[PDB]
RNA sequence: AGCAUAUUAGUCAGCGGAGGAGAAGUGAACAGGGAAGAGCCCAGCGCCAAUCCCGCCCCGGCGGGGCGGGGACAUGUGGCGUACGGAA
RNA sequence: CCAUGUAACAGCAGUUGAACAUGGGUCAGUCGGUCCUGAGAGAUGGGCGAGCGCCGUUCGAAGGGACGGGCGAUGGCCUCCGUUGCCCUCGGCCGAUCGAAAGGGAGUCGGGUUCAGAUCCCCGAAUCCGGGGCGGAGAUGGCGCCGCGAGGCGUCC
RNA sequence: GCCCUUGAAAAUCCGGGGGAGAGGGUGUAAAUCUCGCGCCGGGCCGUACCCAUAUCCGCAGCAGGUCUCCAAGGUGAACAG
RNA sequence: UCGGCUCGUGCGUCGAUGAAGAACGCAGCAGCUGCGAGAAUUAAUGUGAAUUGCAGGACACAUUGAUUUCGCACUUGCGGCCCCGGGCCGGGGCUACG
């Protein structure tokens, strides 16, 4: 009761053990470095910035480069105590990047700022 | 009466605790960026360096006595002298019965 | 149409291109006495 | 004084591999004098697996001791012994 | 680039400048890349090679993935799927991989706004892809007790 | 119409054939090329400006060179002058 | 003349626990230099009142006390496995060849 119906011998399966290691190769974790006070470098404060803030609710940071929106939108959170309702983000020509941080429409962000200490 | 290590030597929260205060203190001081506060930011740097500092210490410490007596140990508590130096006096029986047998004398000449 | 490497070197030659501050010329052992500056038309990067 | 053998030269360039030293143990050698100085071990042939590696307890080159399981090994580990001889 | 300000350079000059100084400016699920393989490049097997390596790209035990069943997944303690080995079972070669900002490739438009940005910001109106509600669809139909009820029961289909 | 020239590939997407199976017992159940609504999400990198008788290459603000899109009236056959 | 050249002496120590080298970043206010998100340096020890171009260290008088990037691929492109937290997002650990 043990018949090959195809003419190509395949390699059979066979059994792939988890590791158990004997020792971690790491004594701990590497901390995380991009915590949420690494993410928000500085508020950037000019013309342009104060415009976005009194006109589109929108905060303007300069964060880190490695931080993704939802990252520097989680950190914003979790800093400023406060809802956001989307974050645009680029890279400056200096190379620094820059988010605007719109807030959700129950926030001022003019309040916020000064909460902040810009304006 | 900034932070000194002799004084931060304490549990894990409450240095954690410090660390946060710290965090939060720099923060302000980047977005102020007075010529006190201008001078804090190093101050303040240099503290938050001092308390993690303390922390690694203390957890690298703890490991190493955790791991005392185990024959595997992560690699990061193993010695590091050089690559070369991590790659003796066993002697065969046979070598033995030689030195027992015939054994350097203590001799002088000319007397 | 730029890489992200080719952004960051560019960003890297444009924080390169100021002039000295003022008060290195009140130092005790200082010998400079101007900037190493590029102009985009004059010399071209390493491109 | 050309040039092809020769010379340049087992040299430049090329490739591989180290250590604190390595290697050795046109045109040279031996003898002689110095610096230094140091000798040894297997296989094989014989006798007696007597050999090696890898959970518990006790003491910054992971070893030592005790106790119990797995493997290597007879297609040969270990002790004696290899030319100056060795064993009885 | 934008604004402001103002010896050398702009083969005359300049109250001007792509110059000098100070300070700003580039915001996307929807526009691209990212994905595909094209000519081709290039690993593994194998071969060659003193050797760094290079030849070769289909010339080797090259599948690691499938709804379905029981031991043990019991785990929420079994609704549906994170559970292991096995068969009842299937799964061929274009063997990894790279190669287009003009080729292929779903889905965003109108109005307004700046000193310098907008199909990216705001207002408004949509759309594509991926991931446990409501409605509708599956659809009310065909011996016989009362009934000429179009009443519900009783049964079968 | 022309070719002794026959004018990509793959990702990716869909329809069909077949039928293993699943569904519920008379009020529905399984299931929706997935039908109409409703809920949540779409990370990363580029994006300024010049693009050429001074922003590119030619030693330069060089009569050179450097791939494209849109393009009105008259005359005139006319992207001629 | 705080640089060379030459001679001599002692030592003769790189790297997957990830080197040499490269990139990027770090100062209250370019280069060189020094450093690595603890970034113009932290701790410890010794020393002892400076650093300095500019105001800005309560320096407990027991003067503790001044002086990162360079599993598959190289576009930050795409994963997979196991945990942790927040409800898909974030974090940690793994995943090269011989």
């Amino acid at each position: 009761k043990k018949i090959r119906t195809s003419p190509t011998f395949r390699r059979p399966k066979t059994l792939r053990l988890r590791r158990q290691p004997k020792y971690p190769r790491k004594s701990a974790p590497r901390r995380n470095k991009l915590d949420h006070y690494a993410i928000i470098k500085f508020p950037l404060t000019t013309e342009s910035a104060m415009k976005k803030i009194e006109d589109n609710n929108t905060l303007v940071f300069i964060v880190d480069v490695k931080a993704n929106k939802h990252q520097i939108k989680q950190a914003v959170k979790k800093l400023y105590d406060i809802d956001v309702a989307k974050v645009n983000t680029l890279i400056r020509p200096d190379g620094e990047k820059k988010a605007y941080v719109r807030l959700a429409p129950d926030y001022d962000a003019l309040d916020v700022a000064n909460k902040i200490g810009i304006i | 009466a900034k932070i000194k290590a002799r004084d931060l030597r304490k549990k894990k929260e409450e240095l954690l605790k410090q660390l946060e205060d710290l965090k939060v203190e720099l923060s302000q001081l980047r977005v102020a960026k007075a010529a006190s506060k201008l001078s804090k930011i190093r101050v303040v740097r240099k503290s938050i360096a001092r308390v993690l500092t303390v922390i690694n210490q203390t957890q690298k410490e703890n490991l190493r006595k955790f791991y005392k007596g185990k024959k595997y140990k992560p690699l990061d508590l193993r010695p590091k002298k050089t690559r070369a130096m991590r790659r003796e006096n066993l002697k065969t029986k046979k070598q033995q019965r030689k030195e027992r047998l015939y054994p350097l004398r203590k001799f002088a000449v000319k007397a | 149409h730029k890489t992200f490497r080719i952004k960051r070197f560019l960003a890297k030659k444009q924080k390169q291109n100021r002039p000295i501050p003022q008060w290195i010329r009140m130092k005790t052992g200082n010998k400079i006495r101007y900037n190493k500056r590029r102009h985009w038309r004059r010399t071209k990067l390493g491109l």
